[PDB]
């Protein structure tokens, strides 16, 4: 686990995003990016730049553990879709168009300690329920099926610093997201509205499925 | 047994529960629907359409696309079986306009060829009806709007063919009644056996039981 | 539930409340309009018309273009509930001219 | 006979197949088709990889028993096979397509016994009838005609373990099955449905015969 | 580690190879691959008629040891090669056609216990000279360079069975030979024979290098 810590060190010192930019000479567009934790790769320019204008030496820039978690998500899942009809074209609300039975699989982690010993964790995640976190958007939500079994990974994972957790919560949720999300499109056809476009597929890519268990609290 | 063997089989046991089918073509207004769904035991298949309030009761499924009305003929088995264990009465399975069947059908396809796909498409669905309604004993009834009813000839010749009872609808105080004389004007036709006789072939306020009635037993 | 998943469903609860559409076409100073806002408790999306005068209360709102037509239907579900909010009492939604609809449409198609 | 016990000790241990398959590095579905007895060939890496992560000792892996039995299934089989009709196209109930008049046919089974001694033991079996397992598909029965002169074979066949026993009640089921299936689908032409599409053919190959006798008891 | 111990059983009770694949109806081909341990895989059926034929279980049929050996070899290795002439179309002695300067490179070897701790050790291997084990055929022979440092990997080594420790030997080489063969046959080219035709290729891959070190001593 690795993070940059742009994004605090410049709240703490209330510069603004816009003008570190225009100083470091680095696009607005790169540095946002960078201030959340999305870049898979930092130039060393950048570091060097950022560094010398905050008087900031490269310890304080990343935040590092040494704890390493692994995510496995099954290639077969057990997946039931309905199809709802009931004119979903007129009002873009997702439930008209496709109704889920019953979605379930297994996701294995991977707890790696510092010393070279491994500890093995096995989740396994159903549906529950499709909630509508506003009128137009709804966020399907899974819960973990065995949890007392697996009481000793949250050990584990409120170990870390919150930075760091909020990071890990951030990309199991992306992952849960673009897995279900691209199991769904393939099973149930698109609708295009009467009334720029936004086609049935283009609405449940942009749903998002969070994962809610005592596991993960954040 | 050969003769099991082969599908030949007994004509006086086959006509005496038979399900007829039936056609009825009508203007507009003209209450059509209402004979249809009077018994207040049918389930109706409305397409693009809600005319379901001229009925009291009865279980009516809006059909909104092709594949919502081929997985609607599929499951019909099943439904059935659900309706009746709810306590529902279906003794009638309606579809309530051929022209839409005609339009739906022409965009799945969607020329001659494709002209000759959509009977296609027309002819299999009664097929597949035809064998349910033996098992299930449903009465089938389509309906259509004059314009004789309204279509290309390859349809109305498959629909009047299979089709036991075509029967035109009209109004005539106002009195609605349904007449299935023979007429050059229009075209009419009864099936029924040589022994029964129907003295009166215009019904006034007319139901399904009513012409089933007619149809078996004596006028 | 087969019988939920597709949509077949029960008429007598249907036809029950049930909210009937009504197309009323009439000559010249027959009073069409008062007929559909006599109750006063109408919303009229009017078409480059103004027949207001003859209802006594209710909302009215004018259409100018086929662009203002498509927006009022589309926000019209959050309309009524701000009406109602107000205590404006609207029970039916009239459009004052099926023509003037012809002449917009085709406009915009055109 | 000899089967892999995989199946039997992952279940007492309580490892999934998938952990381990991510584990021994072996591929999910070679390790799901060996924990089943279908595939023929076993490679040397695969059980010793297995024996160290499980603490087994090879002995544990292999099940053993010198006993050995053979199957013969006439050349020339006596079948009479009547077309129905009855528009098997709309609804696909297999009985409508076609109806078996009469097939009988001989098995032979050699049991050899741990001695070069063998004893041979000759079966006769007949159609009884076609049983519905569920609206949508059905098992064609056979009966053994003479038991009484075979009574013999059936103290052989239950002196094996239990695992033995059900692999050699497969093994004489899928034979029958083939033996059936291809003799049908040659006589019957194939018929295609109106409404993906099921031609008779393939219902015919996917439809299952178990032979129902005193001697197989499971 | 594992192997067939079918060449010492067969030698104890005195059956030679023709008999026993007369016998068990495996071809004699298969049967002698197998007595040696090159085969990669081995057929169910394999193991249960040899066994019933021998009186002898699963368990005598394979033995086991936890321990397990990996060997890598560099992909980029330091090689010179000076070419002779001296007319080795003549008479065929590799030694006329070309003179190794120097070939040195690391092969690392990674001795994983049974528990999951692994321990690696590194070697390097330089060339030393070219043996002529008869007037035909020569062997190449490779010497450890540092074999102090990596004292330990003998202990492990010489703890394996007699018959484990002559296969593991065997792989080495083979390796080996393959890989500094391989390497030669690109810097030289071919020279036919004037006077059935042995190229200068065909004679390099028949060559074979035997590695010498104090680690392994058998
Ligand atoms: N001899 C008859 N006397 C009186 N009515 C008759 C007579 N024959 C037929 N009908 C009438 O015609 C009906 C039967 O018509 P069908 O025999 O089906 O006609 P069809 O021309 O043979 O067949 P399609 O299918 O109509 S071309 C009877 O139920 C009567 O209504
Ligand atoms: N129920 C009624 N009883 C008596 N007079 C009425 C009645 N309804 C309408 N009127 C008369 O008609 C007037 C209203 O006519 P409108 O409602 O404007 O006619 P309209 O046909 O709806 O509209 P246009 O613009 O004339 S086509 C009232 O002021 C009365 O003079």
């Amino acid at each position: 686990m690795i993070r940059n810590r742009l994004s605090e060190l410049l709240s703490e010192r209330g510069l603004k995003i816009s003008r570190v930019a225009k100083d470091v000479k680095i696009a607005r567009s790169s540095l946002t990016s960078m201030a959340q934790n999305d870049s898979e790769m930092i130039r060393y320019d950048a570091i060097d730049k950022l560094c010398s204008y905050l008087h900031i030496s490269p310890s304080e820039f990343f935040e590092h553990n040494p704890i390493n978690f692994d995510f496995t998500f099954d290639e077969e899942p057990n997946y039931k879709i309905n199809d709802v009809f009931e004119g979903f074209e007129v009002t873009a609300n997702i439930t008209h168009a496709f109704s889920i039975e019953n979605f379930d699989f297994e996701i294995l982690v991977d707890v790696e300690l510092d010393n070279r010993q491994k500890l093995n964790f096995d989740l396994d995640v159903s549906y529950k329920e499709t909630e509508k976190i506003t009128n137009s958007q709804h966020r399907f939500i899974f819960t973990i099926k065995n949890e007392d079994e697996n009481i000793g990974l949250k050990k584990y994972v409120d170990s870390l610093s919150a930075g760091l957790k909020n990071l890990l919560f951030k990309k199991i949720n992306q992952k849960l997201s673009g897995y279900v999300s691209e199991i769904i499109v393939k099973n149930i056809d698109d609708i295009e509205e009467l009334f720029k476009s936004t086609t049935l597929h283009k609405e449940i890519l942009q749903t998002d499925s969070r994962l809610s268990s005592d596991i993960f609290k954040e | 047994d050969i003769l099991t063997q082969l599908g030949v089989k007994d004509i006086s046991k086959q006509n005496a529960n038979k399900f007829y089918k039936f056609a009825i073509y009508g203007k507009f207004g003209t209450g059509k629907t209402t004979f249809l769904t009077k018994d207040n035991n049918a389930l109706v298949l409305d397409i693009n359409e809600d005319g379901t309030t001229v009925t009291e009761d009865g279980a009516v499924v809006q059909i909104k696309n092709y594949k919502h009305f081929s997985a609607v003929i599929k499951m019909l088995p099943k439904i059935i079986e659900q309706l009746r264990e709810n306590g529902k009465q279906i003794d009638v399975v309606v579809i309530e306009t051929i022209q839409k069947l005609r339009d739906i059908t022409m965009d799945d396809i969607m020329t001659f060829n494709d002209w000759g796909e959509c009977a296609t498409r027309i002819v299999s669905i009664y097929r597949y009806i035809s064998k349910l309604q033996e098992h299930y004993q449903f009465h089938l009834a389509i309906s259509g709007h004059e314009g004789t009813i309204e279509a290309q000839d390859q349809i109305k010749k498959a629909v009047i063919s299979q089709s036991d009872v075509l029967a035109r609808m009209t109004i005539e105080t106002y009195q609605y009644v349904l007449n299935a004389e023979p007429s050059n004007l229009f075209e009419t036709k009864i099936r029924h056996s040589s022994n029964i006789k129907i003295n009166n072939k215009r019904f006034i306020n007319p139901s399904i039981n009513d012409v089933v009635q007619a149809i078996r037993n004596g006028n």
